[PDB]
């Protein structure tokens, strides 16, 4: 069963990527960054590896988009 | 120009590592009874005497602080330096 | 091949393509960061072990039952490689940040000398 | 207001760690959580605080186990009603004030979140100074656009969190 | 005696932001001191390996070995070869340490300054200390963040953060070729070290193992100036404190991009590949970077970037000498060569150092990068242009100078081993006389209208100017004595691989 | 008293597919975070809980603190996302009413006024 | 039985996942996100107890902590400040 | 009316100078300063380095 | 600067995250977490903090030199434990090989050697790194020059 569910992941990291790098708004490609980290990190405990799951949400999750926000308000968002 | 060049060269690359991940001609994914003893032979004895030789159950934060210390002394140096260099030059002018 | 490597793979490649044609600065930053991803997929992917009739459990020891115990080694490796990701990843902010204020636009292709 | 704090954090922590010593805590532990939970509590002292201290009133946490079923039970009534929704429903949205009674801050925040948690209603924008709030309803039956007090609108919810407080 | 060049440096950096609350000029008394006394530690561990010994050192047990057969802990091998440059890193630093006191005191918040040129000089020794495999990513890491954290450092200019962002985009993407390399080296063989991966690497030879190879080789050449990738370093030496530029066309090139090849093919992938292979690829990349580094290194009128344009030609020296070097085994043409490759590096440290100080003290003093507005500027600033005289003539090699016969053993081994190379030589000597010549007919003339008002530094802007030109004039004096005492020897334990493998053990 | 495990995990499932299935029915935004937020929220619940009845009877089989401890760091979960989810969705509606967004079909429309 | 409805779930987070692909504005693009973490803390509760090692829980509420301050900042740069 | 770095005052043949500036103007109008330049140059290098390996 | 109900659940949230994210940083050799895991989690907290209250009330709270000298402070501990052993090599974990204090049964806390030590040294440095970090960008002048 383990297979089916984590393919199921590895296939939701690479439609994340291309909708990320084909966009125009900065906005739609936070939330597309910000969704990729978590299906990354939803596979480091797939692949049972709990240490680096939690430095991988809690660094995707927090601090990278609440440092790129700031960045697209102190500059142009198109 | 010089980009349809480059964009050869990564097609390049991309076919020869995809040709060393291939379990017929190089790397091997999943690992497991005999093999176990030829390609990931460290780990087997950072497993066995890990526990009386440290202390502390956990095996990942063993390594990481005991065995292979100087590698985090240079990571947190690495993080020093970044913060003294994102605060540095985001100064008033 | 086996499907985690094929895709870990395909992740480097989208970023080093979008690193060539696109001249958005931020985007290039969010490349960067697809390709320090990439990397410690297909690195941790390479210790998962399968003795054919065992469960692989995860070697923490509170509690420990019968299971196999997948390598410890490479753990290590990819905690050292994130804080680097997340350093490059602050710098090159406040650096785009500051470009901002010496010339209107935020293309890459208007930086001469 | 260091008392607050302090309780607030050292109860948590000594119900995230009951695995030592057998069962019961430990011997050792409580030591530790004494002096971080120390900590966390001077470091944040005057955030959590300003007449915060009246939940510590026992009174009141036997009062909170008489609002648990209440909330549970509407709850029920809420995710059914929105499969009835699914299935061939008919909608008729629409933003509607709603003239509360409140005061005192932090109750504001109690009767807000049951809103958007039972039958069926959102909530937006609760202003305290214009004593009102403004609920997205769903269904809005029959000439009730302008209403009276909170009763079409909720349930009993503004009794409730009248008190606690 | 040698855990502390590792200590003082982190002490010292860590204990920078603590002792800035003194608020007056404690800041920099703290920062010369501790990197003064890195060079008597420097010094004395020179003394201790051409003592006796390759000596190996452990982080942890007494031994690298548990109750096993091979390498558990993190160990170091210090052979003849890294000396040199754990001997030649402290000594530039510390000359460009106590320069900066009256440069670089118009500026504001030279707090972060002195704690950043600290780790410069401590992610530059633990490359030549180390011998793990992959405390060398974090050691090239270290060197490369704060170097990109001191380009970009006058932020309000024009241009000084559009050089870092050149550098940055493109060496964060070279660095992670390397780590692809080691996470593709990992997987197949097992073992993390240096001396015990030379073991296990000839059983089984795999397209794996050249696979991590070429991409290995072709990152770490971006961290120099080798040829196609040369372009970085041309804008980022105009946009720099001169300080840095001074610590960066010397030290950073020839430490993270000269000494990580040549240990990296001349121990770990050298008992099976042909050499003869990776000579011929290096020495196409040797003829290239001669003549694209020192043909546009003569049309320029700016001052700062002919030098930043004639320190990536004599590279170029460097990457032949170490060519011909591999595709000649132990002979005696291909031996003298590599010794001649060796005395170059630390030739070229001095004499750029000593070239990069002299022209910042002229761009701070009258402030135009331009050289053809200044004319005569030796006429009211004569020790300056003496300064600049010396540095100039002992690049090209004249012979009491000792520039000569670090570049005589180069010429005679191109030329017996092959006479086209040796033509190819010559033309690339010729280009930088011709540069040289005209940028000195430019400074004796005529004063013109901008110089006229000027003066010379103070003593802490001319010390060290003192130390450097004695050093490379009492160094000339005795050329062939030093070329058979030290790098004859130093060469000769670079393909001595089974005695390295055999100490380790 | 097995069947608390089924029948616990058959409600959540199905009002958490009944909670994803509620985006391609509804027309207009807040309609859909009137679906998802209620439900999902809901179902999780449901998971939560179904794995704490499958703990403590394993505690009585075997006496371990493995079992006792997986119970309480079920509950905090559980608590946590009780309490954090609805502020989000007031935030996420506040936020996507300004800048436009008549709600399409309104029919009395109370905060235009201001 | 602790597997089959970990597959049912990630049946639901296709069907989420699908909407975020396509999505007229940018506000409809946020809901996806909003399910699908709430979705993905029920499914590392589940899996916690199929491996009967109760270690992976202390994840769950770690993550189901942060991806709120994930939705309070582009929900206040939209709504008007900073 | 000063005068700047001329130290050219001579023509051999008269029949070289033309192929040294042709070889001089290409030479420095690559340096462009585009990213993709940068980026595209190591990557073809490292592409070179390979396909010479594997064979030989 | 955000509505009302937000600022009373940042009352309520952050001491939260607080005792948890000293939680995981204490118990680094039983369960997952340990010092860079711990590090990210209580500035996640100081972000809640810094976007539910502002700007004004965030800047007479926060001042540039305790959090300047306590990413320094907090490095020299990790350097504090890592020079005692020195009579016998670089680390060598001179506690456990009968050092006075730390040397208990290997279950529990104060077991191994000089651990907690190093895992309070690393979280307070990330800590005060990250904050520190993002509060100067969040001021950084104006949008326009």
């Amino acid at each position: 069963l383990d297979m089916i569910i984590q393919f199921i992941v590895l296939g939701g990291i690479i439609l994340s990527s291309v909708l990320m790098i084909v966009t125009r708004d900065l906005l739609v490609a936070v939330l597309a960054s910000a969704a990729m980290s978590l299906l990354l990190s939803l596979e480091f405990y797939m692949l049972h590896a709990p240490d680096v799951a939690i430095a991988e949400a809690a660094v995707g999750a927090g601090v990278v988009t609440a440092l790129v926000m700031y960045a697209i308000s102190k500059t142009e968002r198109w | 120009m010089k980009r349809a060049l480059g964009f050869l060269s990564l097609l390049v690359i991309f076919a020869s590592l995809l040709v060393a991940l291939s379990p017929e001609y190089g790397i091997k994914f999943g690992v497991g009874g005999e093999d176990w003893l030829k390609y990931r032979y460290t780990d087997n004895y950072y497993i066995e005497h890990g526990i009386e030789e440290v202390g502390g159950t956990n095996i990942v934060t063993d390594i990481v602080f005991d065995y292979r210390g100087y590698d985090t002394l240079g990571e947190a140096t690495v993080l020093f330096t970044a913060i003294a260099g994102a605060v540095a030059l985001l100064r008033p002018w | 091949i086996a499907f985690q490597y094929l895709t870990a793979t395909i992740m480097i490649l989208l970023g080093i393509y979008a690193l060539l044609y696109k001249r958005n600065l931020i985007k290039l930053v969010l490349a960067l960061n697809l390709i320090d991803s990439g990397i410690h997929l297909l690195l941790i992917s390479e210790g998962y072990r399968m003795e054919n009739g065992i469960p692989p459990t995860a070697p923490i020891y509170t509690g420990y039952e019968g299971g196999a115990m997948v390598a410890p080694i490479p753990q290590a490796l990819v905690l050292t490689s994130i804080v680097i990701g997340v350093c490059v990843l602050s710098l090159a902010i406040a650096l785009t940040v500051n470009a901002y204020r010496h010339y209107g636009t935020l293309d890459v292709t208007k930086l001469r000398r | 207001s260091f008392i607050t704090a302090f309780i607030w954090a050292y109860f948590l922590w000594l119900v995230l760690t009951a695995g030592s010593k057998g069962m019961l805590w430990s011997t050792q532990e409580l030591i530790a959580g004494l002096i971080f939970a120390s900590i966390v509590g001077y470091s944040t002292r005057n955030i959590i605080g300003e007449k915060a201290s009246r939940f510590l009133n026992p009174v009141k946490w036997i009062l909170f186990v008489a609002y648990a079923p209440v909330l549970f039970w509407g709850m029920v009534k809420a995710n059914l009603d929105v499969a009835y929704r699914v299935i061939t429903g008919k909608i008729r949205p629409g933003i509607v004030r709603v003239p509360v009674e409140l005061e005192n801050d932090a109750q504001y925040t109690i009767l807000s979140n049951s809103i958007t948690l039972t039958p069926g209603t959102l909530t937006v924008e609760a202003c305290p100074e214009e004593k009102a709030l403004y609920v997205h309803w769903i269904n809005i039956p029959e000439g009730l656009e302008w209403p009276e007090n909170s009763e079409p609108v909720s349930g009993p919810f503004e009794k409730w969190a009248r008190r606690l407080g | 005696w040698l855990p502390f060049i590792i200590i003082i440096p982190l002490l010292g950096a860590f204990s920078m932001p603590i002792v800035s609350l003194l608020k007056g000029k404690a800041k920099e008394i703290w920062a010369s001191m501790i990197s003064f006394a890195t060079l008597i530690v420097g010094i004395q561990v020179f003394r201790e390996v051409w003592s006796k010994g390759t000596i190996v050192y452990t982080l942890g047990a007494p031994n690298p070995f548990g109750k096993a057969t091979f390498p558990i802990r993190i160990v170091w091998e210090v052979d003849k070869f890294g000396a040199l440059m754990v001997l030649i890193v402290t000594f530039v630093s510390f000359l460009a340490v106590i320069y900066s006191i009256e440069y670089m005191k118009h500026d504001t918040g030279l707090e972060k300054f002195y704690t950043l040129i600290l780790i410069l000089e401590l992610g530059m020794l633990g490359i030549a200390i180390t011998g793990d495999i992959f405390n060398f990513y974090v050691f090239l890491e270290i060197m490369s963040i704060a170097s990109y954290a001191l380009v970009a450092f006058r932020n309000d200019t024009w241009e000084g953060i559009e050089a870092g962002i050149k550098y940055m985009f493109a060496g964060s993407l070279a660095s992670s070729f390397v780590l692809l390399g080691i996470a593709l080296l990992y997987g197949q063989y097992g073992t993390l070290t240096m001396g015990y991966l030379a073991v296990k690497i000839a059983e089984n030879p795999t397209i794996v193992a050249k696979v991590a190879l070429a991409l290995f080789i072709g990152g770490l050449l971006f961290k120099s100036g080798a040829a196609p990738v040369h372009m970085w370093l041309a804008d980022a030496h105009p946009a720099a404190p001169s300080s840095i530029s001074a610590m960066l066309s010397g030290l950073v090139i020839k430490i993270g991009g000269i000494y990580a090849i040549a240990r990296i093919v001349f121990s770990i992938f050298s008992p099976t590949i042909n050499l003869g292979t990776i000579g011929w690829i290096i020495i196409i990349f040797a003829c290239i970077t001669l003549i694209v580094g020192n043909a546009m290194a003569v049309v320029q009128e700016d001052l700062k970037r002919l030098l930043a344009y004639s320190s990536v030609g004599q590279i170029g020296y460097i990457l032949l000498g170490l060519g011909i070097g591999m595709v000649a085994y132990g002979t005696r043409v291909g031996e003298i060569a590599l010794a001649g490759a060796i005395y170059h590096t630390v030739n070229h440290a001095l004499m750029k150092a000593l070239l990069f100080l002299v022209a910042g003290a002229v761009i701070h003093e009258i402030g135009t990068r331009n050289m053809n507005e200044l004319s005569g500027l030796a006429k009211t600033m004569p020790k300056t242009t003496f300064a600049f005289l010396i540095g100039a003539a002992a690049i090209v090699g004249l012979p009491p100078l000792n520039g000569f016969a670090s570049k005589w053993l180069i010429y005679e081994s191109s030329a017996l081993f092959n006479p086209i190379l040796g033509a190819i030589a010559v033309i690339g000597t010729v280009f930088c006389t011709a540069a040289y010549v005209r940028a000195l007919f430019t400074f004796f003339g005529r004063p013109s209208e901008k110089v006229t008002n000027a003066r010379d530094p103070g003593i802490a802007m001319m010390l060290p100017m003192i130390i450097l030109v004695v050093t490379i004039i009492v160094m000339g004096f005795f050329p062939w004595q030093i070329s058979d005492r030290i790098m004859v020897p130093t060469a000769r334990a670079l393909w001595d691989v089974i005695d390295y493998i055999s100490s380790l053990m | 008293a097995y069947y608390l495990i089924i029948a616990f995990l058959g409600i959540s499932v199905t009002f958490n597919m009944l909670g994803s299935i509620a985006l391609h029915r509804f027309p207009d935004v807040y309609t859909r975070l009137h679906g998802a937020t209620k439900c999902t929220t809901f179902g999780t619940i449901f998971a939560a809980l179904a794995v704490i009845t499958h703990a403590i009877v394993k505690l009585q089989a075997t006496g371990n603190p493995k079992y006792l401890q997986m119970a309480i760091h079920s509950f905090v979960a559980m608590l946590a996302l009780l309490l954090t989810n609805p502020v989000g969705a007031h935030a996420i509606a506040k936020a996507a009413h300004k800048t436009g967004y008549l709600p399409k079909r309104a029919v009395v429309d109370a905060y235009l006024e201001k | 039985i602790f597997f089959y409805a970990t597959l049912l779930i990630g049946i639901a987070g296709i069907i989420t996942f699908i909407r975020l692909a396509l999505g007229p504005t940018v506000p409809d693009r946020v809901v996806a996100v909003d399910t699908l973490n709430t979705l993905i803390v029920a499914i590392m509760l589940l899996l916690g107890a199929a491996y009967e090692r109760a270690i992976y829980i202390d994840i769950a509420i770690v993550y189901a902590l942060l991806s709120y301050v994930g939705t309070l900042v582009i929900a206040k740069y939209l709504q008007g400040g900073l | 009316e000063h005068l700047e770095g001329y130290y050219t005052g001579r023509n051999t043949m008269w029949g070289l100078v033309n192929g040294v500036k042709k070889f001089f103007a290409t030479l420095k109008n690559d340096h462009t300063g585009l990213l993709p330049d940068y980026v595209s140059y190591l990557l073809m290098t490292t592409a070179f380095i390979l396909v010479i390996l594997l064979l030989r | 600067d955000m509505g009302v109900i937000v600022r009373t659940n940042a009352r309520a949230l952050i001491p939260f995250i607080g005792i948890f994210g000293a939680y995981i940083v204490t118990h680094g050799h039983l369960t997952p977490g340990g010092g860079f895991q711990g590090g990210a989690t209580i500035a996640g907290a100081g972000v809640l903090f810094l976007i539910a209250f502002g700007v004004k009330a965030a800047k007479e709270k926060i001042n540039k030199n305790l959090y300047s000298a306590l990413e320094g402070l907090g490095g020299l501990v990790f350097l504090g434990a890592a020079m005692l052993g020195l009579s016998v090599a670089f680390f060598y974990n001179i506690l456990w090989h009968e050092g006075p204090i730390f040397n208990s049964s290997p279950g529990t806390l104060l077991s191994a050697g000089f651990l907690p030590i190093m895992n309070l040294g690393v979280g307070l440095k990330v800590f005060t790194g990250l904050v520190s970090a993002l509060f100067a960008l969040s001021v950084f002048r104006r949008w326009k020059s």
